[PDB]
């Protein structure tokens, strides 16, 4: 080994440490609410279905608890 | 002998229909008779000849 590898080596690894990086927030500052919209939009064709076919408002839920000839 | 149904407001099921709910069932008999009555007067007349 020698001195000459060593001190390139070195530039090298200095030359290689500057690469510029930008930003990474705003991407998922938008994912996150294209994924929300997309979600929790169907929802209105399950509303508009209930409040037309018969049932009145109120009983409307949501989770998975079954379904009847009342609420929905 | 005759039977009748008993139903309520819509209840059971969250339907919307008026569904059964009970019976009634009643029984008897049926009974004719007839009756004449009949009352006759009569005086009586005692006395002692001799």
């Amino acid at each position: 080994f020698t001195l000459i590898e060593l001190m390139i080596v070195v530039a090298i690894i200095g030359i290689l440490a500057a690469i510029a990086i930008p930003q990474y927030q705003n991407y998922v500052a938008r994912s996150e609410g294209a994924s929300a919209l997309a979600t929790i939009n169907p929802l209105k064709t399950t509303v508009e279905e209930s409040l037309s076919r018969g049932i009145a408002g109120s009983k409307i839920k949501i989770g998975t608890t079954a379904s009847t000839a009342t609420e929905t | 002998d005759n039977s009748v149904d008993v139903r309520s407001y819509p209840n059971w099921e969250r339907a919307a229909g008026t569904r059964i709910t009970g019976s009634v069932r009643t029984r008897g008999v049926v009974e004719s008779r007839a009756s004449v009555r009949t009352a006759l007067r009569f005086n009586l007349e005692t006395s002692l000849a001799g």
